[PDB]
């Protein structure tokens, strides 16, 4: 009879995991402040990692990797890619990005302007985007003056805006690919076989942020074609793969999925020495949400990594069961839907 | 040559002290009767080992140590132990009824009645010193005497020896061997009143020592004897520079200079390697790189915590045995390319290295196997604050209900001292977070 | 990686390696606290004896 | 040399006290003549805690026998180990107490208490470092209950800085002698709330059920009930009588067991309880030790929460497996241990097992479920007091109805205090 505690009532993913654990009849839930637990579904902010692994006779497992925020923060991700030799500033699958602290507060203002002028002089597309972790507040402009003035009005980052995205037909619309990745206590990297494309219901216009931001909340609030093409502006891999074969004469695995798996491994292997719990007094696993962008050349670009992601309604049951199977039951056995990305530890 | 006086308070302090001086004698070739054949200066001398041992006209090398306990049962072991001939009776001070795991009882009630006697006995040893550096104080956090009387003694020492340095070896409480539920109370109370009086304190979590004994020594249920044997090895590695010829950490002042840039943050993390079981007849001797790499494994630290999620302010490598500087630098370079070692911006990213050619000494018949080379790393990491957070959380749980508080108030202590000590720990935790977190 | 302050003797040697440059209460007050606490004990015990006398 | 002074008062107190000394005397190798004939130095390591040493290498129990009638103490002197007690330590009157708390506390008992304190003073004066006192008595009678609590009050006045510990037998209508037992017990409980640091609550209802339901004794006698108490008292005092690290003295035990001064009433438990040669594994001891059927207070532990717990394992066994099983109990039933007292369960192990057993376990629990015991006594008290029934036995000794009203309120407060910490 294993025990666990719930410290994040707003987690829809682990609310199902907690429900599944109870349904097994072998997991007993405890008060959120009871220390004699085997598993902790910890809170998002200020998770007391320092108090884990100090209970004699209790194998303790938590659903978050301490130090993973470096990968799940806008500014942190940019700094990690540039400063990490495994990724290097010459990274080809990550858009050119710069960290810009507001003037009312190192910083990369002068470095950003140096590359901006090169594009303006070189006649190249000089459209950038500004964003931060304190958003639902994103500004897309071709003038660097508006981007810098907007930040001054929270640390923000500016990266190159992909002006040539792969547009789905019919519709001539934008989209993004969400991939769920589970890393267990052994640091095996499991990629959920099922992905989702959060597509924009409005035609892409390169000359209004409704057709540029593929967020599910913006498409269901400011878009007038929500659910026209696919239910909830969510196209799954089965349909997307069929489209790639009919339109571009290729498969999702070859044109896109190979680059996605390559990007997932590079990011997770880079921080492995810093967050691995191999020889630690407590063990960690975590579910990640990778968001990618595809251009017209079928090149995959990494946009953001979410450490506390949600899941598609139709995929909650399958994914949450996989979490219990490979992540929880592997440490606490009771009485595949993932693709293992093998690597060197 | 400048003398150091060792002070052992309470059961934990006394028993750990007994194991250390046993190891010192083996290391310096001092026999149980106090004779030292290698010492050719009979009755005197200013050698490195004389910082811990005085010499009589008859050639006896008497440790510069004082043993104090509010109950006589533990110190009576030393009076009839193997090394009973080392200490003269004036060095062993015992009461009749102990502090009953009550800080207030050890600090106010019983401590007030024996404090003057302890100081007078310490004064006797101080008068034998041409130039006293300071004191080394051994005690537990959780015991009533170790916590309550130690804090009273540290205050008086600051008054009577204002210019002398004071270092601590403190036993952090662990339930697997704990003897009282109020040990979180006593830990915070003693840390609050001792913080401004200690220049450098080496905390040893019994949990870490307990698990190292079970994992590396194959001891199913480690006892205090098993724990103290291992603790004495770490203590010996820390004090070896004071007892042998060398150029690193040659005096107590250098410990603060090299390990403590900020006074309040004076709790360095100790990591030791290798710990090999004596039952293993033949064990593959570890290299310099391997034992150096093990210094960055939480499983070998005296306090379980993750330095990867903190920042370093200083770091010393204390090697014993077959170790040359060339091999140390090669191991350090490799570790930098595979480990997460973040220093604070206002400090250089480097290591102070000390090498003593004599390999570690092991007590005959003990549980530790003889090794050709060993290392103890002393790093001032903010990650050690995890031990404060754990301790403070348990304090908060009990104090919110005032559980057991009446025992302390009944001894004359005011309830306000609880919240005062807790607020000081809250500030201490805040300082660590400001230094190690962005 | 720079090695500095190399000191060698018969029993060992020490040195430093740099990998990157940087970027009390008086005796009077003590006795007052001890006596203050002892006085509170006397007050508490006197009240108990008063209670037992009733 | 931390000595304990033992006091046994009244019929129940002296009959159980005598059996206790018979049991521990056998464990320490002391014969009825006071001579030691053991075979292990662990028996004499802490022998002075309960025994004085006289001329000729004789060990004399540091026990004082008190009663307002000579009957029971005459049987003790003429019974097993009767000659081992110090003759001058028999302090008795002739009138009796008629199962009347007022007689023991105010009239008959007051006439005799000074001579008892003289013997206590003589025993304490020859102590190197007196820990405190342990009193064995019942609460339902007159001498143990009334004069027992009077002794405690006067001992505390003369030795205020000493620990006061009692083994108190709680009355039950199942095993009852008089209808006034709830009166005597209620009056005594308030005395204990104020003047003791540790009270082991022994409920005669539980002892009878164990003898009948568990031990298969169709017609249990007081002698059978006292067998359980003897074995329980030996277990709870193990940490005091043998070399150990946890709860080795009365004060440290109180510090570990009593988070609040008034909540110092403990539920004792013993295991095994067999009707007999089969070996009992460490997991089996642990389960039985925490089983309500092995408790002595007749209180369901699942009806409350454990503030603190002291466990003692006796015999040659795997201390590793002991720690594992204890951690399994806490981790599999953590809801029954308060979370605001971290690591409130302490475990001790002793190599010397009790007679006739290779392995045994003793349970000492401070549970809020003990309020059920005080509620039960309060209901029986009120059922009679609402009609002032049988009060004349007490008003005839000078007591007033107001004193009964205050005792009723005091125990209802004690019940309320337990209820706030159970939530
Ligand atoms: N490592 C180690 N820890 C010990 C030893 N003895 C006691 N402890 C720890 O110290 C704490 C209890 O403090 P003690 O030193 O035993 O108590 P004390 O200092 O004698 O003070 P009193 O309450 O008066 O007995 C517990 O957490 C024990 O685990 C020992 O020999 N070695
Ligand atoms: N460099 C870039 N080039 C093109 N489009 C971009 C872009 N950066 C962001 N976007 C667009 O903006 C949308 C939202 O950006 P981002 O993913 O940073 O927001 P968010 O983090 O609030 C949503 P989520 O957490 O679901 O990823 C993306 O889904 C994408 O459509
Ligand atoms: N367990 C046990 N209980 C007893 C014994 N004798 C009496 N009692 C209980 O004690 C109460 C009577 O008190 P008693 O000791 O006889 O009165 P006293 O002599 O005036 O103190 C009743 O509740 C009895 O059930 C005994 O030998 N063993
Ligand atoms: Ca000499
Ligand atoms: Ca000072
Ligand atoms: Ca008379
Ligand atoms: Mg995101
Ligand atoms: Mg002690
Ligand atoms: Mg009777």
């Amino acid at each position: 009879m294993y025990t666990f505690v719930v410290r994040d009532e707003n987690s829809s993913v682990y609310a199902e995991v907690s429900r599944l654990l109870l349904a097994t009849g072998q997991w007993k839930r405890l008060r959120k402040d009871n220390p004699r637990f085997n598993l902790m579904l910890g809170e998002r902010n200020r998770l007391p990692f320092g108090r884990l692994g100090h209970e004699p006779g209790l194998v303790q497992l938590v659903n978050y990797y301490r130090g993973a925020d470096k990968l799940c923060r806008k500014a942190s991700l940019v700094k990690l890619i540039k400063t990490s030799p495994e990724l290097s500033e010459s990274c080809t699958w990550f858009p050119e990005s710069y960290v810009i602290y507001p003037t009312n507060l190192t910083d990369e203002r002068e470095v950003f302007l140096a590359a901006y002028n090169r594009r303006r002089e070189g006649r190249e597309g000089n459209v950038w985007i500004a964003k931060s972790s304190a958003g639902a507040g994103i500004l897309i402009s071709s003038e660097a003056s508006e981007l810098l003035d907007f930040i001054d009005e929270q640390v923000h980052v500016i990266q190159k805006y992909l002006e040539k995205p792969l547009l789905l037909e019919p519709g001539h619309r934008k989209f993004d690919i969400r991939s769920w990745v589970l890393v267990d206590h052994l640091y095996n990297i499991y990629l959920y076989r099922e992905g989702v494309l959060r597509t924009s219901s409005e035609p892409y216009n390169s000359a209004d942020k409704t057709c540029h931001l593929t967020n599910h909340c913006i498409q269901k609030e400011y878009s007038k074609n929500y659910g026209r093409y696919e239910e909830g502006n969510e196209m799954f891999f089965e349909e997307f793969n069929q489209y790639l074969m009919d339109a571009l004469n290729t498969t999702l695995e070859n044109s896109i999925l190979l680059q996605i798996k390559h990007i997932i491994r590079s990011c997770l292997m880079c921080i492995e020495p810093a967050i691995s719990t191999k020889h630690l007094h407590y063990q960690s696993f975590q579910l990640f949400g990778f968001d990618f962008m595809v251009d017209e050349e079928l090149k995959v670009w990494l946009i953001e990594v979410n450490g506390a992601p949600a899941c598609a309604q139709k995929l909650y049951a399958e994914l949450c069961q996989g979490i219990v199977d490979v992540a929880i039951s592997s440490v606490f056995p009771l009485a595949s839907i993932f693709i293992k990305l093998h690597h060197h530890h | 040559m400048r003398e150091c006086i060792s002070i052992h308070v309470g059961q934990a302090g006394v028993q750990i002290g007994n194991a250390c001086w046993e190891l010192y004698c083996l290391e310096h070739g001092i026999q149980p009767d106090g004779q030292m054949p290698s010492d050719k200066t009979i009755g005197g001398g200013d050698d490195s080992f004389n910082t811990f041992f005085s010499e009589t006209g008859a050639g006896k090398h008497v440790p510069r140590a004082v043993f104090v306990d509010l109950e006589p049962t533990v110190i009576d072991e030393v009076r009839t132990g193997t090394y009973r001939q080392l200490f003269h009776p004036e060095q062993l001070i015992t009461g009749k009824e102990d502090a009953a795991n009550n800080y207030a009882r050890g600090h106010y009630t019983i401590g007030k009645e024996i404090i003057d006697l302890v100081l007078d006995r310490i004064r006797k040893l101080a008068d034998q010193c041409t130039g006293l550096q300071g004191f080394l104080v051994f005690h537990s956090f959780g015991g009533g005497t170790g916590s309550g009387f130690t804090s009273l003694l540290m205050e008086r020492l600051s008054v009577d020896y204002g210019k002398k340095s004071k270092l601590e070896f403190s036993i952090y409480p662990a339930p697997q061997v704990s003897t009282a539920v109020v040990e979180p109370y006593n830990s915070i109370l003693t840390t609050h009143t001792t913080l401004e009086h200690s220049d450098c304190a080496f905390m040893v979590d019994n949990e870490a020592i307990y698990d190292i004994c079970r994992r590396n020594l194959d001891i199913e249920r480690p006892t205090y004897t098993n724990l103290n044997r291992l603790i004495s090895q770490i203590v010996s590695s820390i004090t070896a520079s004071l007892r042998f010829d060398g150029a690193l950490n040659v005096d107590l002042t250098e410990f603060q200079t090299n390990l403590v840039p900020y006074p309040r943050i004076h709790f360095p993390l100790a990591t030791y390697a290798p710990v090999i079981s004596a039952e293993k007849a033949y064990h593959e001797q570890l290299s310099v790189a391997e034992i150096t790499n093990a210094c960055f494994e939480p499983a070998n630290q005296m306090v379980k915590c993750d330095p990867r999620h903190g920042k370093y302010m200083a770091c010393c490598l204390l090697y014993r045995g077959d170790v040359v500087p060339k091999d140390v630098n090669a191991a350090i370079a490799t570790i930098k390319t595979k480990r997460s070692i973040q220093f604070v911006d206002w400090c250089p990213t480097g290591f102070k290295v000390g090498i003593n050619y004599q390999p570690p000494t092991v007590v005959p018949g003990g549980d530790l196997a003889k090794v050709q080379r060993a290392v103890c790393m002393l790093s001032n990491t903010t990650a050690i604050a995890e031990a404060w957070a754990r301790l403070d959380h348990k304090f908060d749980l009990m104090y919110a209900k005032r559980a057991f508080v009446h025992w302390y108030v009944g001894e004359g202590m005011e309830e306000g001292e609880f919240s005062e000590a807790r607020e000081d720990m809250a500030a201490l935790e805040k300082d660590y977070e400001e230094v190690g977190v962005d | 990686m720079e090695v500095i302050e190399l000191n060698k003797c018969t029993s060992g040697q020490s040195f430093e390696v740099i990998l990157k440059p940087p970027s009390d209460p008086s005796l009077e007050e003590i006795q007052k606290k001890l006596e203050a606490a002892e006085e509170r004990r006397k007050y508490q015990e006197a009240e108990l004896l008063k209670h037992l006398a009733e | 040399m931390r000595e304990i002074v033992h006091i046994q008062a009244g019929q129940c107190g002296n009959q159980i006290g005598a059996k206790f000394w018979e049991v521990i005397s056998d464990e320490h190798g002391i014969d009825p003549t006071g001579s030691y004939h053991g075979d292990s130095d662990l028996q004499l390591e802490r022998i002075n805690v309960y025994y004085n040493e006289a001329t000729g290498n004789k060990y004399v129990p540091r026990a004082i026998l008190v009663d307002l009638e000579p009957g029971t103490m005459d049987s003790v002197r003429s019974g097993p180990f009767g000659q081992i007690f110090r003759p001058d330590n028999f302090v008795f009157g002739q009138s009796g107490a008629g199962n009347n708390w007022a007689k023991g506390h105010y009239t008959e008992g007051a006439e005799l208490v000074d001579s008892v304190l003289d013997v206590v003073r003589k025993e304490s004066e020859s102590c190197d470092c007196l820990q405190g006192f342990q009193l064995t008595h019942s609460l339902g009678g007159g001498t143990g209950s009334g004069m027992g609590t009077l002794l405690i009050s006067k001992i505390r006045e003369e030795y205020p800085d000493r620990i006061m510990n009692t083994f108190s037998v709680m009355p039950s209508p199942k095993v009852s002698d008089t209808v006034v037992e709830p009166y005597n017990a209620t009056l005594s409980v308030h005395q204990l709330v104020e003047n003791t640091d540790e009270t082991y609550c022994i409920d005669n209802e539980a002892l009878y059920d164990i003898c009948f339901r568990t031990l298969k004794l169709t017609t249990p006698t007081y002698g059978d009930l006292n067998h359980l108490v003897s074995a329980t008292m030996s277990g709870v005092t193990t940490c005091l009588r043998f070399p150990g690290q946890l709860n080795a003295d009365l004060r440290k035990l109180a510090v570990n067991m009593v988070p609040f001064p008034r909540l110092h009433f403990f539920m004792p438990g013993f295991a095994p309880l067999t009707s007999q040669y089969r070996a009992l594994t460490v997991p089996e001891l642990t389960q039985q030790m925490f089983d309500s059927k092995n408790m002595m207070a007749a209180c369901d532990p699942r009806h409350g929460r454990y503030l603190t717990v002291a466990a003692i394992f006796r015999g040659r066994m795997s201390m590793k497996e002991v720690d594992e099983q204890m951690l399994n109990v806490q981790n599999k039933n953590s809801s029954y241990f308060v979370e605001w007292i971290p690591n409130n369960v302490k475990t001790a192990v002793c190599d010397i097992p009790p007679r006739g057993l290779k392995m045994s376990a003793t349970f000492i629990g401070n549970s809020t479920a003990i309020q059920e015991l005080f509620k039960r006594i309060s209901e029986q008290f009120t059922a009679m007091f609402r009609r002032k029934a049988f009060l004349h036995w007490y008003t005839g000794e000078g007591m007033d109805e107001m004193e009964f009203t205050e005792a009723e309120s005091n125990m209802n407060d004690l019940v309320s205090e337990y209820q706030q910490y159970q939530d």
